[PDB]
RNA sequence: GCGUUGGAUUGUUCACCCACUAAUAGGGAACGUGAGCUGGUAGACCGUCGUGAGACAGGUUAGUUUUACCCUACUGAU
RNA sequence: GUGGCCCCUUUAGUCCCUCGGAAUUUGAGGCUAGAGGAAAGUUACCACAGGGUGGCUUGUG
RNA sequence: GCUUGUGACGGCCCGUGAAAAUCCACAGGAAGGAAUAGUUUUCAUGCCAGGUCGUACUGAUAACCGCAGCAGGUCUCCAAGGUGAACAGCCUCUAGUUGAUAGAAUAAUGUAGAUAAGGGAAGUCGGCAAAAUAGAUCCGUAACUUCGGGAUAAGGAUUGGCUCUAAGGGUCGGCGAUCAACUUAGAACUGGUACGGACAAGGGGAAUCUGACUGUCUAAUUAAAACAUAGCAUUGCGAUGGUCAGAAAGUGAUGUUGACGCAAUGUGAUUUCUGCCCAGUGCUCUGAAUGUCAAAGUGAAGAAAUUCAACCAAGCGCGGGUAAACGGCGGGAGUACUCUCUUAAGGUAGGGAUUAACGAGAUUCCCACUGUCCCUAUCUACUAUCUAGCGAAACCACAGCCAAGGGAACGGGCUUGGCAGAAUCAGCGGGGAAAGACCCUGUUGAGCUUGACUCUAGUUUGACAUUGUGAAGAGACAUAGAGGGUGUAGAAUAAGUGGGAGCUUCGGCGCCAGUGAAAUACCACUACCUUUAUAGUUUCUUUACUUAUUCAAUGAAGCGGAGCUGGAAUUCAUUUUCCACGUUCUAGCAUUCAAGGUCCCAUUCGGGGCUGAUCCGGGUU
RNA sequence: UUCAAAUGAGAACUUUGAAGACUGAAGUGGGGAAAGGUUCCACGUCAACAGCAGUUGGACGUGGGUUAGUCGAUCCUAAGAGAUGGGGAAGCUCCGUUUCAAAGGCCUGGCAGGCCACCAUCGAAAGGGAAUCCGGUUAAGAUUCCGGAACCUGGAUAUGGAUUCUUCACGGUAACGUAACUGAAUGUGGAGACGUCGGCGCGAGCCCUGGGAGGAGUUAUCUUUUCUUCUUAAC
RNA sequence: AUGGUGAACUAUGCCUGAAUAGGGUGAAGCCAGAGGAAACUCUGGUGGAGGCUCGUAGCGGUUCUGACGUGCAAAUCGAUCGUCGAAUUUGGGUAUAGGGGCGAAAGACUAAUCGAACCAUCUAGUAGCUGGUUCCUGCCGAAGUUUCCCUCAGGAUAGCAG
RNA sequence: GUUUGACCUCAAAUCAGGUAGGAGUACCCGCUGAACUUAAGCAUAUCAAUAAGCGGAGGAAAAGAAACCAACCGGGAUUGCCUUAGUAACGGCGAGUGAAGCGGCAAAAGCUCAAAUUUGAAAUCUGGUACCUUCGGUGCCCGAGUUGUAAUUUGGAGAGGG
């Protein structure tokens, strides 16, 4: 046993942990190979080429130092002396060669540092400093592109890793020092226009739905990100406006100007037709759902729908779903009059289908919900036609107008439809 | 189910040692003015063996100060000691081997053998053949010592504690093998019956938890917990690892 | 009415092969539950499955019923 | 013309009853009226107790 | 020569192969003993006595146990001659027995043996069984091999009797005289069908699978590829301990032990091979904070019972390690899918695989050999058979000839027919005798297993009590305070909201002027953040003492402190520390209140004291 | 297995004799341990039992018979069992075997001074152990009785012998010797006291064998022949 | 379930004792000779090792269409076979006791009893299903989805008769 | 006076004299403590505060003269019977379980210590011994005892002083 101590670690750390004032001798004898294992990592199938390896094994140094690595960070506090310039060599191993370290190396030393870390040895104002520059090394492109990078599983470590250190800073309080300094770096990520501030989105996001950085600063960082150029950049922030909205809006400094700046930049300004449908729904949803919650106005969101309002576009049902969530009983009716127009014109008009008058009377009486004398009489009257339908869908819908404008404005409708409360209301009501 | 085998290891009925051939308790001098002071000598009679023990023995004469008669003790023989030898036993005895002193008057880097893990154990540390402790250093103030022992660990003790020096002998008994179970049979017969070692799993399930099956396997993960209890602590107790070195 | 064989083959035979022969015909009386004599549970191993005890899509091996002296029938004998 | 064509949870009691030596105030129990709706396998290593033709066919799709 | 005892030697061991009673001797020298006489009872002789219980006989084919006068089982001593290697088998001496129901015949079928022409495995599931071989001398002996074996390999020549030759030894005599045993080799002659003449006594070989081997088990159906084994690897443990017991205990095993050890597992000789995964399940970590979070304890409300809140150990959760742990079998990157390329379970060589011995293990083939077979026949002994004597058991509704029909597919009985003559002996096995598995079901009995349910020994962590005497620190309740805010622009660091255009020490300024979602003086509201102090309130951490308590040892022996005493030692003037007058060439010895010195008495043949060997202490260490 | 005789009412089975065979010294012999318990031996004796028989019997009825200072137990301890003291347990009882006891036995000269240190008991008829052999005798008993000849233990002791006036012996260079030749406490050493196998040597008994003194047998022919006795215990 | 008795068989350990022909092979060590400068080699002998081997007693129990089968025998008889100097065979003494022991492990053995011994009591234990239920005469005299409790199911009811 | 004694505590004796054990155990006083069964299977539950097991007594034992029942115009130790009552109550509110006061009766019975100064007299008691009229008495002598033996007092009351 004593012949094997040396290399079992597993107990003489152990061993170390009970009575440390013995074992220091034990502890320079690995100090030693350790610092000369360091010393060193510092400086395929063809007939021709050298043959490949699986991505598994591993080197003897390796698998020595990678074990070294682990003892001395775990009896660093019993060894003060003799382990000072530890951490800063772990360091200075990571973030001036990053290359010439196995993906197994790395991660053991991210791992020690979080430990480290979590122990009082290390400071996070230190560790952000290492952990930080790695992600925008390993988001490369060149770095990404060798045979056997792990640059996706290292730039998931670090990330989670973070998330624990600030987690671990905020559990009593809020190191106001710490998330102060670490937002400036999410705002100077932003400004690179390439993609950099992926890890500032990514990253926010989490922190809100873990409520560590619930905070008018924060908000601001995925507001400038929604009026980014890149698109990865701008679904993250409108993703994070969204999640229907989440309380986020109650923190921004100037809701109508943000709608405003939206819709004419991505939208309607240049037509630079980079979003697909599929983002500029996401982004119709978004300005609707703040428009009708803080009455909004813009006049070009509803010319903006009309394009696009036909039975014959790709997913429909959304972008008119959302064409309702954007009117008030504070805008002029005629600029929705056009839209109400449209949709008539082009969803219950004469050989139309049941599905598609359906949707149409939907999502008009979902507008007239929210902006009433939107709809005159006149097509009030020639879509309450369709009560008796016979297919169950139109009849389901009319009969939601005939009940929303009973309570509302029952005279637009005719006598045959006030329902023994609203004529009552109104034989009163008319002397 | 059954109780088991290890669980019947503890009443003692067949399981005792077999004590009979066994020439005596190996101990060291009792802790007396003499070895606390100064030293005694001692003549050195026989080597002899002891049976179910590799290690050879030592029957040490000394005279009795307060009476006149003579005293046997029966010590555990370093590897050089020889009949008509004079042993001095105690704090100012000489650094020769088969001697004893406290392991404080001892320099470190010396090696001794039946040590004593407290003043008055009379021999508990490095009894078995070829193995000794090695001093590594002191410290006078609040007196200990720190030794090395046979498996390695690091302890320190009282330097009051007393050990014989050298090597105990018997070396190199386990580099021979044994080719045979006969040997191992004799080799027990005179220890105690723990030979020979049926295993769990070609055993039925009332007789151990490994048992059972239609093929010899077990059925789960042979590193049982620590906080188990007298009937699952079937293999690999409370294993911190396992596999090959 | 009288005859309708001898053998090879168990990594198998609900059969086939070559010979002799005058010929080498088919079937029943058991197999319309189960009935002379002979081949084809307990232990152990490999495989599949099962957390496991164990089970099986399997495969291999070893492995104790013992009349009639009774009535009838049959065969011979007073 | 007195509409239409087919059982365990919880709340409240003017001056409701009782808490059995008398009372007061909290709680509790009633009777009312309301509102809601304990537990898996295996056994061939085993044991026990019980039980178990319509004359049918033939050579021709 | 056989048996036995004994002696000196040799070999084997990770095996080194009882204890006590009892007897003797040695060292030592307390002591007592002769002179006009003692001493010695380990020299010789002589005298006296020796108790209680057992004691016959069998010890087994009849004295024991098996229900018995049961072919079974049951410990041991003595042990003649011949053949022959021989306690083998065959015959005999001494000693013992001549017991086992008898007589007459000689049918079948059986039981135990034996022989058979020619062919020789055509038999049969299968060469089952039987046959053949067999001892000793000589020649000769392959592959393979862990170099030790295989090996009696295989395959061949012989063996009698009689008469001879040669060689192989001892004791005495300055080469001979004398004595004696069975060992081998060789020759001649001679009888033969046969010569290990009966008895006794291997069949061999080419290969496959399998377990290394020797060994062990299912007593009463399974002897094996199962178990064990040496070797191999892993794990826990440094005694305040690991593993395991006990109801408890001032209790126990390992342990008369101490890592070359003990305990717990798996694999299963040697050789060769031995690559990767900690996603999962387990195990483990002297692993931060936060989360979950029992009892006690704390705070608030209430008149109180009570109610609420806060705090809240381990464990869990969380994240690190481990695969000769159970599992398991690929990795990475770009935009679950889809494209891309590395796959290091690569044979190190084209010498990469030609691979023991052992086995009542499973299997095929060949030689030899035969009545297995064609194709059966014959003989011997004991039965059967008949007789004298003795004398059961199973089973039994009643009984006993067939056919057809009905019928539960199926009658000895019923209907219709064939028939039908006493009483009987030996045989046979068709039927009746006439006494099985398999399948299903119980809301069954037990055994076993598992994150099935309810529990539990044990273990672990917290509170209280046992529980006393001191000290120093950190955090919080609770009040009293004190100040604060950079995304950008803007003079500037804008919590925010609401009132608005001066109280004025200055008119600095507030309004009017940009810029900004929001505009600043002046005065109020009520959000957060950070700090200052401790009336008190508490909580917690560390540390000191010993008398409780706890552990261990001993002969309860030398402990604690001392201008102690005497030495040095280095000091800055007087100490502080070491030592102590006690012991180290050698397998010796060390004992009689201890000799000596010194004070006293008595003069005795000797006594007592101090000291030799420092003092003190209410703690055995 | 057989023949005759005897006994008897009666004989395949009892007794004697005459034959033939068997066990064949790892026995069908002679003795013992455990177990059994009179089955041993004698005299009567046949109703039942001995799978036939029976005059016979380990049966039935009645008696006789087992002699120890030396053989054994008894004693010692082995693995182990188990009280006390003490401690547990509601308690029947459990632990443990020298423990945490004031655990008792020797001296010198209104008892005064000293010395020693230590655990009940049980546990082997094959372990250890003090001492006996021959011959004869019984219906049946014997290393036990008779005769003769010895030995061990323990005790009291007289004589002779040894020693002594150089008080507790001499000789021998030595290994050591002798008829003896004082010895308390205390201590030490030895014996008791030890495995297994291989072969070599020595001894006892047995086997084989010669001469001679005796007895028996064969002798049809031969054989100075075949067999048998000629022994010597403890001490 | 409660409380008790058993290791005289058998499993295992310990203590003390006893038993085991004749042959074959021929290991280390050793002696001489030959070839060597010497490491060393070759030859002939000696010696007598081995959990070697053939094979008695002894221990075991492979095979036989074996004998017997109310047998001598509740496991025997014969022949044949495995082993035979050791992990050997064995006597006596001793220890381990029942949800316990022991186990070279077959769920084997633990007094013909073992996937939980034996004895007595609680105990006339109990389901489920089977079997049986003892004199005469007279008079009357049936029944098989009709409705349901978590499907079988043991049932509860309609109707029938007295 | 480093002497001589008193007390306290703990021991020893084959010291003088006595005492316990064990049996029986129908009934009695306690302790400990199951399952079968019945509930649908079954954890509560029931069987049952039972059986088995342990300790301890007597002719009876135990209990017993209120720290009671009551709510009355008040009764008045304990035990047992009739009744209260298959009730109040308990319970998967299921199977099932389950008292008590009152009233009538049988038998009848009440009492004792500690806590108080005898303080003008430890007045009390065991043992040893000599006599006697011997289930005991008188005298005498060691002793117990003041850390309290006698008289007096027990809640119903009672004491002291007059």
């Amino acid at each position: 046993r004593a012949a094997m101590l040396p290399t079992n670690i597993i107990l003489l750390q152990n061993l170390v942990k009970r009575d440390p004032e013995s074992y220091q001798e034990e502890f320079l004898q690995q100090y030693a190979h350790y610092e000369s294992l360091r010393d060193i990592f510092m400086l395929g199938n063809g007939s021709s080429t050298m043959a490949g390896t699986n991505g598994t094994t591993m080197s003897t140094s390796t698998s020595q130092l990678i074990e070294l690595v682990g003892f001395v960070s775990q009896v660093c506090s019993c060894f003060p002396r003799e382990t000072a310039n530890f951490p800063s060599e772990l360091k200075q191993l990571l973030l001036e060669h990053h290359k010439s370290l196995p993906f197994e190396l790395k991660e053991k030393i991210l791992s020690c540092l979080t430990m480290l870390r979590n122990k009082d040895v290390i400071t996070a104002e230190e560790l952000i400093q290492s952990l930080f520059p790695l992600l925008v090394a390993y988001s490369s492109h060149g770095n990404s592109l060798g045979v056997n990078s792990h640059a996706k599983e290292l730039r998931k470590i670090i990330y989670t890793n973070l998330i624990s250190l600030l987690k671990s800073c905020n559990t009593n309080g809020k190191n106001q020092k710490l998330n102060k300094s670490t937002q400036a770096v999410c705002f100077n990520l932003l400004d690179q226009p390439d993609s950099q501030g992926i890890w500032a989105t990514k990253l926010t996001r989490e922190l809100w739905r873990r409520g560590i950085w619930d905070d008018s600063r924060t908000v601001e960082i995925m507001t400038q990100a929604a009026l980014h150029q890149d698109v990865k950049i701008v679904m993250s922030g409108v993703m994070f406006f969204l999640d229907l909205n989440f309380s986020a809006i109650h923190l921004l400094r100037d809701p109508q100007g943000f709608a405003e700046k939206l819709f004419k930049e991505h939208l309607s300004g240049k037509t630079k037709n980079k979003f697909d449908m599929e983002q500029k729904i996401s982004l119709m949803q978004l300005l609707s759902r703040l428009i009708g919650t803080h009455k909004l106005i813009v006049l070009g969101i509803y010319t903006f729908f009309l394009k696009y309002l036909t039975p014959k576009q790709r997913d429909v049902t959304r972008i008119m779903s959302a064409c309702a969530q954007a009117c008030h009983d504070l805008v002029p009716p005629e600029v929705i009059n056009v839209m109400v127009r449209k949709i008539a014109d082009e969803f219950v008009s004469d050989g139309v289908a049941n599905e598609v008058a359906a949707a149409g009377i939907n999502t008009i009486r979902e507008i007239c919900s929210r902006a009433p004398l939107a709809i005159d009489e006149i097509l009030l009257q020639d879509l309450v036609e369709y009560k008796g339908s016979k297919a169950k869908g139109v009849n389901m819908a009319a009969k939601s107008l005939i009940a929303l404008y009973r309570d509302v404005a029952p005279e637009m409708l005719k006598k045959k439809d006030r329902g023994k409360n609203a004529a009552m209301e109104v034989q009163e009501a008319k002397k | 189910g059954r109780v088991i085998r290890n669980q019947r290891k503890g009443a003692g009925s067949i399981f005792t040692s077999h004590t009979r051939l066994r020439q005596g308790a190996a101990k060291l001098r009792t802790l007396d003015y003499a070895e606390r002071h100064g030293y005694i000598r001692g003549i050195v009679k026989q080597i002899v063996h002891d049976s179910g023990r590799g290690a050879p023995l030592a029957k040490v004469v000394f005279r009795d100060p307060y009476k006149y008669r003579l005293r046997e003790e029966i010590f555990i023989a370093n590897e050089g000691v020889h009949t008509g030898q004079f042993i001095y036993a105690g704090k100012k005895a000489s650094l020769n081997v088969g001697n004893v002193l406290p392991l404080g008057s001892v320099p470190e880097g010396t090696i001794v053998s039946n040590v004593e893990e407290k003043p008055g154990d009379r021999g508990a540390l490095a009894r078995a053949s070829g193995n000794y402790v090695i001093i590594i250093g002191h410290n006078p103030d609040e007196n200990k010592t720190r030794v090395r022992l046979p498996s390695g660990a690091k302890k320190v003790i009282s330097s009051d504690a007393r050990g014989v020096i050298g090597v105990i002998a018997g070396g190199g008994r386990v580099d021979k093998p044994l080719l045979k179970a006969g040997r191992a049979f004799h080799k027990y017969r005179l220890k105690r019956n723990s030979w020979p070692k049926t295993r769990g799993v070609a055993m039925n399930p009332v007789d151990h938890p490994h048992g059972g099956g239609n093929h010899q396997h077990i059925g789960k993960a042979s590193t049982i917990s620590r906080g188990a209890v007298s009937g699952q602590k079937a293999g690999l107790i409370a294993a911190r690892r396992t596999g090959l070195l």
